[PDB]
Order: structure tokens, then sequence, then C-alpha cells
RNA sequence: GAUCGGGUGUCCGCACUAAGUUCGGCAUCAAUAUGGUGACCUCCCGGGAGCGGGGGACCACCAGGUUGCCUAAGGAGGGGUGAACCGGCCCAGGUCGGAA
């Protein structure tokens, strides 16, 4: 059913490098993450001496576990492009290789949003995947170096992620409102350059068992 | 550039920019990352001559070359146009000066958006090299002595020297001041007052002793067990060292030697030093959790958790240690590092603190809360291991071991350690 | 507060996971603008030779500036051989042309 995609990516980056800025280590944890999800669930793409295309179909989406396989393809190509942005400050040709990993990180997230459009997934992962696509499309069209196509898919990602917050409890709205606030600083920069031109449960209903007022009875 | 604030070093906002759209958003977090923590990307530029700071807020880190050229022209027009207000000693020259730099910045910003489409460092060069070679030979880490020396060509560049000063004695002095302020971590400690606060939930006080092989975790744990008993505290030694030979009999000789000095007869009739041991080969997070529940039930004010010594590059074992300290939630994580280690004092604490926060599953993870600097009686002035440790980590040297007995436990004299290190 | 409900985590040749620990296999795209290199083909022009001046054609590799109907991923990485005759170059002697 459920998948907290934002909590998945944030606690895997702080634990595997991105707290100190290691995109090379985070991508390697992403590749070993996917190899061991593939070897456990017997979902290998190729065999020895041949290759076969991995197609995560709709039938195997009941596991609530194969969405993390395609997401580890989206987070691997995203982590490689952010590492190539640090190596493109001294090798400006690395930027061409950066932009080929971000177009296939939205393509995995657009193929992962179409998989969540299945009726076997709740109304939480269809919409975490819809606006994780709109966040990677605003970062690719921000790295296109056009300031207008950058605020178009960031205000789209902000309006999607805010439409998801209003629809549920304000406690579950925290995850969707944490992500509108998460992409809100980038929207103030592209607006500055367009117009430039058993748990413990207590039986508290046993403390309520007491005598009636015995003042009228004396 | 969405943001730009220029204040003095005395903490006085002179001029700020946040765009015509709303105004004045995030000038305090801008100061904090840029001046407070240095002694939307939020960077800075320091005018050390007139005590100014030029904090800026921008995104797209690849536009950092044009953001630096805009801070340089704004810094050159600010210190020239207002040279009279900022060159005086009185803080009433800046309180009474009018810094109407909005039309000058909108012109320097709109014009830098079209390019996109005394003491110098040569004088201070030779003495910053003799001071960096003195820190390194006095056992300050090789790169700690390189950032230390560059924090001082920055601090004094532009500044005029005293009536009797040379190039040598200025970088030699502001390097002592940037060294005492970094050997002054942003932390404090207490005593019985702190176990009265650990009794706000009626629970003991659990300290975790971690570190690399052979530094003195078990021996200084016994100097602190004698120091707690001397203050009238009962201490339960949790023996979670199950990766060695004689790691429990070492702690059982410390408990026999300490329950001799502080017996029940000379304490009131109750046990004050007791060893909690489960043998060898057992889990070190399971013996530790059993000893916190045992000291709660048997009334021990302190639990001193001894862990096994390990390296800094062990992914399946710094995982089990970082998960131990994350989950056990100890009151004070005490990294134990010897005063004999050289450049490894930086790599030990950086990997020990990176592990404690990686394999942690909290929002703000439980990091190392202090340092115990052991084998201090062995360097004799090669004291730069105390600087390398409180430099990277902003944690204090809680104790300084000065020998092998229980009485060789000192507080840190951090003033005379920088005076010995900065005197060459 | 005597027995004791009600319920867990120590014991297992256990069940499933998948940050790491370790060695292999297979595999690793293409188009543009600019310059360069090496070869080869075909013309003029000068000479007593070794040779010298000049016009095109084609091939491979190469540097680096934009890119894609490009990837499961495809660096404008680092190295080595370049020999028994086949890369280029600098080429002792020797050697061929020359009166030199
Ligand atoms: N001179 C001197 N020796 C010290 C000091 N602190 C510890 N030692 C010595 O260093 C040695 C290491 O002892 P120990 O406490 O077992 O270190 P450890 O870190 O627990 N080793 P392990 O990794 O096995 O747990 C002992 O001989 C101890 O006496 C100190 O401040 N000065
Ligand atoms: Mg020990």
């Amino acid at each position: 059913l459920s998948l907290e995609i934002l909590q998945i990516i944030k606690e895997s980056q702080q634990q595997h490098g991105l707290r100190h800025g290691d995109f090379q280590r985070y991508r390697g944890y992403c590749s070993r993450r996917q190899r061991r999800l593939r070897k456990t669930l017997n979902f290998k793409m190729g065999n020895r001496h041949k290759f076969t295309g991995k197609k995560v179909t709709e039938d195997l989406l009941t596991d609530n576990r194969y969405l993390l396989l395609v997401l580890m393809d989206a987070e691997r190509a995203w982590s490689y492009a952010m590492q190539l942005k640090q190596e493109a400050n001294t090798e400006p040709r690395k930027r061409f290789h950066l932009l080929s990993r971000l177009r296939k990180a939205v393509k995995h997230a657009e193929e992962l949003e179409r998989l969540c459009e299945s009726n076997r997934v709740d109304a939480k992962t269809k919409l975490e995947a819809q606006a994780y696509t709109a966040y990677l499309s605003g970062m690719l069209r921000f790295e296109h170096q056009e300031w207008k196509a950058a605020i178009e898919a960031f205000n789209k990602c902000k309006t999607i992620y805010e439409k998801l917050a209003s629809a549920f409890t304000e406690e579950q709205a925290v995850l969707y409102n944490q992500r509108v606030e998460e992409i809100s600083p980038n929207i103030r920069y592209c607006a500055y350059n367009i117009g430039d031109q058993k748990p413990l449960f207590f039986d508290l209903a046993l403390n309520h068992v007491a005598f009636p007022p015995l003042e009228d009875k004396l | 550039l969405d943001f730009f604030t220029i204040f003095s070093k005395g903490g006085l906002v002179l001029w700020c920019f946040q765009g015509v759209s709303d105004s004045c958003t995030g000038p305090v977090n801008a100061l904090i990352r840029s001046v407070l923590l240095q002694e939307l990307t939020l960077k800075y530029k320091l005018d050390n001559q007139f005590e100014l700071v030029f904090v800026v807020g921008f995104q797209k880190i690849l536009t950092l070359t044009y953001v630096d050229k805009l801070i340089d022209d704004v810094h050159r027009l600010f210190r020239d146009k207002y040279r009279t207000e900022i060159q005086q000693q009185s803080a009433l020259s800046l309180l009474n000066g009018t810094f109407d730099f909005q039309n000058d910045f909108l012109r320097l910003l709109r014009e830098a958006e079209e390019s996109s489409k005394s003491l110098s460092r040569e004088d201070m060069e030779s003495v910053l090299d003799k001071m960096r070679d003195h820190l390194i030979a006095k056992n300050v880490a090789a790169d700690i002595a390189v950032q230390l020396c560059e924090s001082v060509a920055n601090k004094l560049e532009g500044k005029v020297m005293g009536t009797f000063s040379t190039v040598t004695s200025t970088v030699k002095q502001a390097l002592q001041e940037s060294l005492v302020q970094i050997l002054q971590p942003q932390r404090r400690v207490d005593m019985l007052r702190d176990i009265m606060d650990a009794q706000r939930r009626q629970r003991p006080y659990v300290v975790t002793f971690c570190g690399v092989n052979g530094v003195g975790k078990s021996t200084n744990l016994a100097k602190i067990s004698f120091w707690l008993l001397e203050n009238g505290f009962s201490v339960l030694i949790a023996a979670c060292d199950t990766f060695r030979a004689g790691a429990v009999e070492q702690l059982r000789t410390h408990t026999r030697r300490l329950s001799a000095l502080h017996p029940p007869e000379k304490h009131g009739g109750r046990t004050m030093v007791q060893l909690f041991e489960k043998g060898y080969g057992k889990d070190a997070a399971g013996i530790a959790m059993e000893a916190i529940a045992f000291a709660r039930n048997q009334g021990f004010d302190v639990v001193l958790v001894d862990t096994a010594g390990r390296m800094q590059d062990n992914a399946p074992l710094m995982t089990a240690l970082a998960k131990l300290i994350t989950v056990n939630t100890p009151d004070l994580v005490l990294f134990v590092g010897e005063a004999l280690v050289g450049n490894e004092a930086v790599d030990q604490l950086v990997k020990f603190n990176r592990a404690l926060a990686d394999h942690s599953m909290a929002q703000t993870p439980r990091l190392i809360d202090g340092i115990v600097l052991t084998k201090f009686d062995t360097i004799d002035d090669k004291v730069g291991a105390a600087i390398s440790m409180t430099y990277i980590t902003s944690k204090p040297i809680v104790f300084v071991g000065t020998g092998q007995t229980y009485c060789d436990l000192r507080s840190l004299n951090a003033k005379a350690v920088v005076a010995a290190l900065m005197k060459a």
C-alpha cells in the first residue's frame, strides 16, 4: 500500500554520505541497495552472457517493495549528476554527462509515477511519485539555465505537493507541507530572474470508576 | 543574489538588502553561518581592516564567481564611500553614520548581472610558515596547523600594527587568539548538580567511553570511578568489552581496588563500586542495556560503560557502535584519545562522529560529547594533540589523564597549552 | 500482597531481509562546428639527380566547442606494446642521389 518516499530518500542520504556531501558514496550505496533488492526477490535483469530488460509490471506491485527498486534507479542517476556538478567546476565537459543522468532520473520517476497510477497503491504514493517527477523536471529545467522553465515546474511541484497536504489530516499533511517548504527557496530565486528584463496503552477508563456523590444520601 | 547584509564585527547592522518584493528575510541565519560559525547558500566576505562582514544569500552555486565579484565591488565601494564612519574606534561613528547604500548596490547588482551575460599576506608569509612548522613539530595535525595559519593572515590583513610590532609578532599573536578560541569549545560540564538533573526522571547517569585500541579507555574509566566515589557517588562498571582477553578481569581488578578504597563500612553500609559483567563474546549493547536497568533497580547513581577498542574504518562494526550510542542514549559520550597520536586525532574523531550520526536514525543524532586526553605525561611539550581534537570537534577535553594510577586525572589548562604551542 | 492469571525478549543445523566484508564473469553509444595528425588518390609547375612550388579528392585517428530519435552504462580518464617489415617522429653509422 504505502510508501513514504521523502522519508526514504532523506534518511538514506544523511546515513550514507550526503550529510558531509558524498554523492559518490550515496550513489554506491544506491547501486548496492538495488543489487541486493534484485538478488533477494529474484528479479535479475540479465543472466550470464545475455541481457533482458527489467520491466516492473503491475502484478508484482502488491509487494509494496518493488517501487523501491525503480526509486533506487532514480536516486542513483540523480546522485551521479550532483557529483558531476562538483567535478564540472574544474572539468566543464562533465556537464554534458551531468544532464544525461538528470533526464533519465525524471524518466525513471515518470515511469515510477505511472506504476503508482495502479489501483493497488493508496492515494499517498501516486502523489509522492507525481510530484517527485515535477521536482526533478524543475531541477533539469533549472540546469537548462532558463530561469522561467525552472519556476514553472517548481510552482507545479509546489502546487502538487500542497494539494496533497490539504486533502488529509494535518498530521499526515506534515510530510506534504515539509516538501512544499523543501522546494520553496528555489522558487524565490527563479522569481528574481524572470522579471529582470504492542505499544504502551493505558486503561484510563478504570480511573473513571468512582462512587456517585453521596451528599444527598446522608 | 536574493540577500545581502553588511554589519560590523561588533554586531551592528549597517545596511541590508532583501529585494523590493517583501523585505528583510533571514539576516540572522546569515550572520550565524558567516561570522559566528567561522571563528540558499549563505557565505561571507570579511573586511578585517575596519571590522566589517559582507554576508550574501544566493542559489546555483555555479554562479559563485559572479557573486564573489559583486561582494568585491560592493566591499570596495562601501569601505571607500563610508571610510570616515568605519575607520574610527568609537562605535558612535557607526551608530551616527548613515549607510544609504541601496542605490549604490542596485547599480552594482544590475551591472554585475551584465558581466554574467598595514599587513599584507606577503609580509606575514614567512612567519606563518615558521609557525606552521612549529605547530606540526609540537604535534598539531599537519592540516590543522595550515587552517590555523590561514585564519591569521585573514584576520590581520589590512590591519595596522601596534607602536612596537613586526610582521613576525602579529601573525604569531593572532594565531594564539584563533587557537585559544578554537581550544574553547562551545560546551560546559558539571558535577552532583548534573546527577540531580539526571534524577528528574529517577534514573542513573550513563557515560559511554569509546575510542581506538590502547588509548586508556578502561584505565581512565577507573580514574573517573575513583573521582565519582570521592564525591560520594556509587558507580556500576558495565563491562561491554567482549572482544578481547582479560577485558573483564582488568575491570574486575579496578572494581576490587576501588571497593577496597570505598567499602560499605566507610560509605554508610551500601555497595558503591560494582562490576556488571556477562562474560566475553556477548553483545555490548545488551550488556549495556542490562546494566542501566540493573543500576536503576540497585540504586547506582552512575553507570560507566566500557566498550572495546576499534579502528575508524570498519563498516560492520562502527555500525554496531554507532547504533549502540544512538539507541542507548548515553548521558555523555566520552571519546578517549591519547596525547601521543599525531595526524590520526583528526581522522579518529571525524569517523567516530560521522559514524555516530550516519548509523543514527534520529533528526539530531547523539554525537561525541567530550574528549579524554590520555598519556599526557609522555609528550612533555608536544601538546598539539589537544588542539587537533578540539579543532575539528567543537567538544571539550573533559579529562586529561597524566599517568596510570587513579590520582593522575587532571582538568585541562587550555591557556598554557596554546602559550606553549605559540611561543617558538 | 501466598499460589497465580495476562504477555513478551535469553535457548535453535531455523525462517525471510539485504548498509557492508570478498573474488570473478560479461560489458562499456552517437552526431555536429573548429583545428590538428597520419596515409592515399588525382592534377598542374620548376629541376641534371636526391628533390622543390602549388590545385583538389578520399581515408583513419586526434584535440577540444556545441549536441542527440543515445544507453542497463556508455568517461573527450590512466597506462603498456607499437615488434621479425605495417603509427608517427628524431634518426649515429651505413646507405642511395649528387662535383659538392
Ligand atoms: N602514562 C600513561 N599511561 C596511560 C594513561 N592512560 C592510560 N595509560 C596506559 O595505557 C595502557 C592501555 O590501557 P587500557 O586502559 O587497557 O587501554 P584501552 O583503550 O582500554 N585498550 P582496549 O582497546 O583493549 O580496550 C595501560 O597500560 C594504561 O595504564 C595516561 O594518561 N598516562
Ligand atoms: Mg577496554
